[PDB]
């Protein structure tokens, strides 16, 4: 409800098993590269190393998680507070009008408005994007330590089925915003070319 | 097949309002390490928060689903060896009575 | 293997030598906050590991329906009631061993008899 | 250093630390008790949104407003062409004997004086006035004051 | 904390580089002694008022620094609990005084261990090497760059 | 309320007639964080009343370890008369209380 566009977040554990450095880097919406988690978590507010792996690790014993994290920490040491890692992340972002200044509004932007939308897109929410993160992260680890299996795609549970109300939803929602969109139209038209 | 049905969705925000006067914390002062062993709230994929006696909660939410106050389409889970419990209350999920 | 953190900035400590009294230290890379190390392990990395095998075991497991049930007896507290369950790591190596816990004191063995 | 951060400055003051976080619940043991169960249970039980209505009238008579209907519409909203019409008055050739006196004192007021303006004071039509005012000023287009009608140097530098 | 303290909105720009209180007033010094066409047409997007009233006065996030600059720390709004909580104030007679919240600010301390730039850190995570230096902090802060707020101000005091 | 920012040129002096710095002297003042349930938020909340009437009293065991607040009579028979305090925290740290105040802009 809202706005019915979609954006996809993926998080991606980069290396082989037989690499010596095995980091993972999440792709955010418009900025044309793959930025290591860290650097995602201190631009939400979360500088601290040790707050980082508290989102994503649950448990304090389970050091196995912990040192498949390690390789995460050290890629993301060069920058170590929020305001250099929103810099970080507008530079890559696909703008181009941003000069040096808007970068780091931009990039606060993207990750308010168009990172994991499904949770909230209003100001003051950092906490709740930080968490989910950690939480998309702790699955991906389960799932490559060998603890818990891919999902299987063929899941029913997982799946919707789209039925006449849902499907008309959809083509009126498009056609509805062509018909605003000429209404619109018709009074810059209107007003310019002075017209009844 | 002959008894299958799909939902037709409703609003989610009447539950999550329920599970906040439940006992239902807030994500915003979830300490991991103070609590492991909360059990995660999730409502259509988002996490909510987190909640002390998952039983208690469980127990009431089938209770009012049963009854009628909450919608039969409403989905619930309990995952008790993840910790989790995820409420569903989108369209397009099929479902069938038993 | 532990992870130790700092206490100044919570930063995670990584390991140093000190040629002077030859010892290991663990020193922040930001502020320079050092302390003894108390065990002279750093790295550990198990290509073989057991651990996971009873993960998801909770005060309340024993309220799962799904789960099965046994009459096998518990060598700690002698109850007949109990719920058994296969490994937990999804590795396609380990065992087709059982590992029951009890209803009645929450304690979890297995029914190994080669290694146990 | 950076000379220049543009803060905000604002009155604040502390006052008090908090040392004790509570949980404000009811007690089931009170007689009231049970009502505020009920309130709970009536917060999922209320549907806010209404259904739509559907018209009940003749259906040719609800489209009597709609298509090529012999209705004239009394909206006056964005009616902008309607404004203009309104005001519109013209003057009649004005002589010449006067006008070319006048454009010289209008002209002394400022040195670089635009068509738009000079027709709203002058009231004359374009056609004769572009005659008189071509004789007695030039328009200078490719300067910084492009198209901007100014006097002649000769009664300029005067 | 050094008093005095000021709290109060400013820009998180170039933090690390901000003067601090104590440098201003030994500055102010200082200059005693020298002394002596558009389109005619647009379209304006509906926004509710709450969220851009709040947007607005959320621009500049509070930030509280001491008079030394030893203790840094900004402020950001939270919305999951800011109008859910009470406050009872404790009165000096043993009763109680409460006052309704209005927002909560989350503080984070800033520059405690010469953090870096990011003109630097870009350059130091490209492949500038196989890996930053695990001791690259302590070898740059003997060198003299990369330097704290604190440890600006009190050379430049010292050296007055 | 835009001002200038380093303000090396001394101009707050004439600009404000008050302190532009923060007051750590009602600091030392103990404060109890309360989280209402919805129906007694929806009361308590509201600017329309706080008039410095009776809202309860907050009764506490002599060893301690329970609290509770019983409110008055005024609420109509509708809501429970008695609640109980539970300290999610007994040991509160780093968490205060802080104003915010318009200055004066003459002089
Ligand atoms: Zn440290
Ligand atoms: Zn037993």
């Amino acid at each position: 409800k809202g706005s019915r566009f979609i954006s996809t977040l993926q998080v991606k554990l980069y290396g082989r098993e037989g690499s010596s450095a095995r980091t993972i880097k999440a792709t955010l919406p418009y900025i044309k590269q793959d930025i290591p988690i860290v650097i995602i978590f201190r631009a939400l507010g979360i500088i601290p190393d040790g707050e980082i792996l508290e989102h994503i690790c649950y448990d304090v014993n389970d050091w196995q998680m912990l040192e498949m994290l390690k390789p995460c920490v050290e890629d993301g040491f060069v920058i170590q507070d929020r305001e250099t890692a929103l810099d970080f992340i507008g530079r890559r972002g696909t703008a181009l009008g941003i000069k040096k200044e808007k970068r780091i509004q931009y990039a606060k932007d993207i990750l308010q408005k168009e990172f994991l939308p499904h949770i909230t897109q209003l100001e003051g929410f950092e906490s709740r994007k930080a968490f989910f993160l950690g939480y998309m992260i702790n699955r991906l680890l389960l799932c490559a330590l060998d603890r818990k299996d891919q999902d299987d795609r063929d899941h029913f549970g997982k799946k919707r089925l789209d039925l006449a109300g849902p499907l008309l939803a959809q083509l009126f929602k498009t056609l509805f915003k062509k018909l605003t969109k000429d209404i619109f139209r018709y009074m810059q038209r209107t007003v310019e070319e002075a017209h009844d | 097949s002959l008894m299958s049905c799909i939902s037709v969705g409703t609003d989610p925000m009447p539950i999550i309002t329920f599970l906040s006067e439940w006992g239902m914390e807030p994500l915003e002062d979830y300490v991991p390490h103070q609590s492991p062993d909360a059990t995660r709230v999730f409502v259509n994929g988002v996490w909510h928060g987190v909640h002390r006696n998952p039983a208690r909660l469980m127990e009431t939410l089938r209770t009012l689903r049963r009854k009628g106050d909450i919608n039969p389409e409403v989905s619930m889970i309990r995952d008790i060896r993840e910790k989790e419990l995820k409420i569903f209350t989108d369209a397009g999920r099929v479902y069938r009575p038993l | 293997t532990t992870f130790r953190f700092c206490r100044d900035c919570n930063n995670m400590l990584y390991p140093r030598e000190d040629k002077e009294n030859n010892r290991l230290l663990f020193e922040c890379r930001t502020c320079s906050y050092v302390e003894e190390a108390g065990s002279p392990l750093v790295y550990r990395h198990e290509l073989i590991t057991n651990i996971g095998e009873t993960a998801g075991v909770v005060q309340d497991i024993g309220s799962d329906p799904t789960l099965p049930r046994s009459d096998r007896e518990c060598p700690k507290c002698h109850s007949r009631e109990n719920v058994f369950f296969q490994s937990q790591q999804r590795r396609k190596d380990t065992s087709m061993v059982l590992f029951f816990v009890c209803l009645s004191c929450s304690h979890i063995f297995t029914s190994d008899q080669k290694n146990k | 250093y950076i000379p220049y951060v543009k803060t905000i400055p604002k009155k604040t003051a502390i006052v008090g630390t908090v040392c004790h976080e509570c949980q404000v619940m009811p007690s089931m043991n009170d007689p009231n008790y049970h009502k505020i169960v009920e309130q709970r249970r009536n917060i999922v039980k209320l549907n806010n949104k209404e259904r739509i209505t559907t018209l009940d009238e003749t259906v040719g008579v609800t489209m009597s407003h709609t298509g090529m209907s012999m209705r004239s519409d009394n909206s006056n909203f964005l009616k902008v062409g309607r404004e203009k019409a309104k005001s519109n008055i013209k003057s009649i050739r004005m002589p010449k004997k006067e006008i070319l006196d006048y454009l010289f004192k209008l002209f002394d007021e400022y040195d670089y004086w635009s068509l738009k303006g000079l027709k709203e004071r002058t009231r004359q039509p374009e056609a004769h006035l572009k005659e008189c005012l071509d004789k007695v000023a030039t328009l200078v287009k490719k300067g910084p004051y492009a198209f901007k009608y100014t006097l002649r140097p000769e009664y300029k530098k005067l | 904390f050094h008093l005095p303290v000021r709290l109060h909105r400013k820009d998180t720009r170039n933090l690390q580089f901000q003067l601090t209180r104590a440098e201003i007033v030994q500055r102010q010094k200082e200059i005693s002694e020298y002394k002596k066409l558009r389109r005619k047409t647009r379209q304006l997007k509906v926004l509710d008022e709450n969220a851009k009233k709040l947007r607005f006065e959320e621009f500049y996030p509070w930030v509280m620094e001491d008079f030394d600059g030893y203790n840094t720390w900004v402020g950001s709004y939270e919305a999951g609990n800011s109008d859910s909580y009470v406050l009872l104030s404790v009165e000096d007679d043993g009763s109680f005084t409460m006052i309704p919240a209005d927002k909560v600010y989350k503080f984070t301390a800033r520059n405690k261990y010469a953090t870096l730039t990011i003109d630097e850190a870009e350059k130091r995570m490209d492949k500038k090497s196989g890996e930053v230096p695990r001791w690259l902090m302590k070898h740059l802060d003997n060198i003299g760059t990369t330097t704290t707020r604190y440890d600006r101000t009190r050379r430049k005091l010292k050296a007055v | 309320e835009v001002f200038d920012g380093n303000d090396i040129e001394n101009n707050e002096t004439k600009v404000y007639e008050e302190s532009l710095d923060l007051d750590l002297e009602r600091s030392n003042r103990q404060v109890w964080l309360v989280r209402l349930p919805m129906f007694l938020a929806e009361k308590w909340r509201d600017r329309n009343n706080l008039h410095g009437q009776e809202l309860g009293k907050i009764r506490i065991n002599k060893d301690g370890s329970k609290i509770t607040l019983l409110l008055n009579e005024n609420d109509n028979d509708s809501i429970p008369h008695e609640y109980d305090l539970e300290l999610t925290k007994k040991v509160v740290e780093n968490e205060y209380v802080f104003t915010e105040q318009n200055l004066k802009k003459y002089q």
